[PDB]
């Protein structure tokens, strides 16, 4: 019956270290 | 007879000389001419680059 | 005419100067008509129908010749074709349960030899036919060939 | 398991016999294919001549 | 990859078939509902944090729509109005019912079928999330996580199922295909949870 | 070696096929594809370092894009923004809940399918680091690393593939020369990694 | 038209494939095939003695 | 045209195989003359395709009787062209294998 | 032996092929790929010292050009600028990372993937110095090594990929062979590297 | 990127005792 779900993590992306 | 099974690039391999045949069909004509064409460049476009 | 028109790289009297040829009165067609090798009547086309009833399916003699068997039921799963034609045609497979009932047809599709020369389709029954009709120029058949299984046993 | 009917085998139309015994190379209907040591080929159609009556 | 690829490459290595083309799709979710069936559940089928409300006097709570089994590493947590909580405990029923009727918040919980029971009655409006795992075509994602993670396995059993039909031999070369590419599957997940991870007794 | 190279072997090692140059590349491509699902990860998917920002109230981190494993001789490390930094410590997440809402700096962290989670749950903008293994599509090197170190792998497998639709029984042994094949490049990593190493108890 | 235009210095260049069509007259036939002769004795002349 | 390549009978013939494709790797040829010849080998996808020509190579018997090639299809024709004195053809032999299923 | 030698010799034991030439050449370079591939690597792969320089405040320093692993017996030294040496010593990352930011001459180091670490991270130009395996193509030499002292096995391989093609069954014998001729080379290996050395415990 | 190499030793021949 009622089972609801968490909304998503908003942020989402990882960036890098260049060669 | 009709025509040798042809691609872009099928050269000078896949002519049947005897092909164009006596009493073949004038509708494949056209065909025939072009297979020769295609031939043609192909090879010129291989022996001079 | 374009290239599109009729005829034969040979005018048609000049073919077989040495013999006579048919000669046809057709009753709606104002002349009388001829043979001839291209097979356009006219100008319409003609069609031909190839059909063998109650194939022979079933197990192999040891000389290596195939006979029928008539108490197991088979199943089709692939029709491949040897011909020498390159226009396309269709292809209908019939089923039955046993001798004393009807055909019924499927239409198993269409077949274009130079893209593919095999057909897929899945079928149970006690005996199998097939049907071949063409409209084309050219249409030759050289063989063929059926993969089958054996699914039990025949009941009606 | 596979089977292998060939045609070319020169019996052509037997619509006499019972069809699930005529052998391949064989067949119970159709129309306008004759057989040959070829297979089973088309056969050609009709032009027009000038005779008139 | 994706379903437009898994009906090409499924056709391709069946033996270049063209004719069918919605039995492969038959198949393929068939396969899906098949695998989800087994023992064995991957680590995306894990679903998100879920909060359950309940009414006071009712101990039984249903359970979540697709539930397979629940997340081993994880709890059922009591969330309070302030924001705090208490993990609940897992015991048998039997175990349990020496607490009929002592008065409280919910301690402990048991796992009947289709319900999970509050052994010490609510008195007063509770609230409890879980993590659990979940049939696919239930959670919440994009598209199907086995067409990602899983598509030679799927594969393998759609060809399975086909050939099978048609009454081949080859239909058990591609069981076992599927069988060894499961077997490789468990290990990448057991590898996947065990990295970075430092056991120490006590 | 390159991808005309290799197609050129694939076309001459099946039997000098030459018709078909298309269906090479589309399962040359799947070959990769398959061959990164597997339990068994090279040396030459490592990524390079990468740094996520947060925001202030999200114990959830996404999951890198390509990840497929986090590196064993590798941390999660937070970044303070004096170039300080702490090494995050991995447990599950049953084992968090005593932290929820003591308060600090992260310490602590948990994967859970698609996320990990900070349990001492920042007030604040963070930074943390990590090294982790990756699909190849989604690194940032200029070829393919699998065609310069790992060809004959992939060689052989292609060949099985397009072999098995055609249903020739030399598969097989394309298949167990694709094992070999693999089998040796695990134990180069272990000495590529082993090398120059030495161990003391304690 | 669907004739290429020519001359009697015509390379293999010439040609293109596609010309002789299903739609074309009967009448350029022999000039189609005309353009095949000059175009290929061309070439043997140029790279062959 | 289309040299008959496949199984072979009990009794020792051989007969077609229109099913599987194959795979060709040497011609030996059992000849009388011993001026040189040249040798040309088709291969055709299927009965409805035409043959397709490569220059096998020049077979002097007195130095060597084998030719080496390597090529898989359908079906396999052959032609000898010849321009000499004498030349007299008793026999020849074909090495393959099978390759898989014929599609088009 | 020689190229020339090896192409001839090649010809003759498949069967007296003289059509074949530059099949023959193609399979022979690429059987030395392959090769090099493998886990076991030969000594007269071993290249010469080889010197880097690099600026201050990088610690990441590439791999040499065509590095398979290092060699065991040998070090990363650093050479000062009076021309003394210290030998740098090889931990994991996670083991170094408590020294970021503590000052000094560089003294550990890490490989992670195309990478060298020096974490005791310089504050000047620096200067170090390795011995490694490399790939035959990269090596100074005027003659591949592998004509010279690795032939027979060479000629194996070669006819095994040239049979395999035309699906002859006489491959595995030649695979046989090249497996006996890598075993013995191995052997022998061994017994040059152990020639003349005594051994103490402690 | 920065490796090189060292240059050959350039003595180069070992002699013999003979019989």
């Amino acid at each position: 019956y009622d089972w609801g779900r968490p909304v998503k993590p908003v942020g989402s992306d990882w960036s890098t270290d260049t060669p | 007879m009709a025509l040798e099974t042809w691609d872009a690039n099928s050269t000078p391999a896949t002519l049947n000389t005897a092909w164009p045949e006596a009493t073949d069909p004038l509708n494949k004509g056209d065909d025939h001419i072009r297979l020769l064409k295609t031939v043609v460049v192909n090879f010129w476009n291989k022996v001079f680059d | 005419g374009g290239w599109e028109s009729t005829g034969l790289w040979q005018a048609d009297e000049d073919v077989a100067k040495y013999a006579p040829v048919l000669h046809y009165s057709f009753r709606d067609v104002p002349k009388l008509l001829a043979p001839t090798p291209q097979a356009l009547f006219i100008d319409e086309e003609i069609e031909a129908v190839w059909e063998r009833e109650d194939i022979v399916i079933g197990s192999i003699s040891r000389d290596g010749v195939p006979y029928q068997d008539y108490e197991r039921n088979k199943s089709v799963s692939s029709i491949s074709f040897d011909v020498d034609t390159t226009e396309p045609f269709d292809v209908y497979i019939g089923y039955k349960g046993s001798l004393e009932d009807s055909v019924e047809w499927e239409f198993a599709g269409t077949v274009n030899p130079m893209e593919d020369k095999r057909l897929f389709c899945l079928l149970t029954a006690g005996l199998f036919s097939m049907r071949i009709i063409s409209k084309a120029q050219t249409f030759i058949l050289r063989s063929y060939k059926i993969t089958y299984e054996f699914a039990g046993e025949m009941w009606s | 398991m596979e089977v292998t009917h060939k045609q070319f085998d020169l019996s052509g139309f037997l619509p006499d016999q019972a069809p699930d015994t005529l052998k391949s190379g064989a067949i119970s209907r159709g129309f306008n294919v004759k057989p040959t040591i070829l297979g089973w080929e088309k056969s050609g159609g009709f032009r027009e001549t000038n005779t008139a009556p | 990859m994706d379903k437009a690829t898994l009906v090409k490459t499924i056709a391709y290595r069946m033996g270049n078939v063209k004719g069918q083309d919605t039995a492969i799709d038959f198949e393929l979710a068939l396969s899906i509902e098949r695998l989800e069936g087994q023992e064995f559940v991957p680590w995306f089928l894990l679903s998100e944090n879920n909060f359950f409300e309940g009414t006071a006097q009712e101990n039984r709570i249903p359970v979540p729509r697709g539930f397979i089994r629940e997340y081993e590493e994880g709890s059922l947590y009591l969330r309070r109005v302030a924001g705090t909580g208490k993990c609940l405990i897992k015991k048998s029923q039997d175990q349990l019912l020496k607490y009929e009727g002592m008065t409280g918040e919910p301690s402990h919980y048991s796992l009947t079928n289709q319900y999970f029971r509050i052994y010490p009655v609510p008195q007063e409006d509770f609230k409890v999330e879980l993590l659990f795992y979940r049939k696919s075509s239930t959670l919440n994602v994009e598209d199907n996580p086995w067409y990602e993670y899983a598509a030679e396995l799927l594969v393998a059993e759609t060809i399975w199922a086909m050939l099978s039909a048609r009454r081949d031999k080859m239909a058990d070369y591609w069981k076992s295909v599927a069988a060894d590419q499961m077997r490789r599957l468990t290990i990448l997940d057991a590898e996947r949870r065990l990295a970075n991870q430092e056991i120490f007794m006590g």
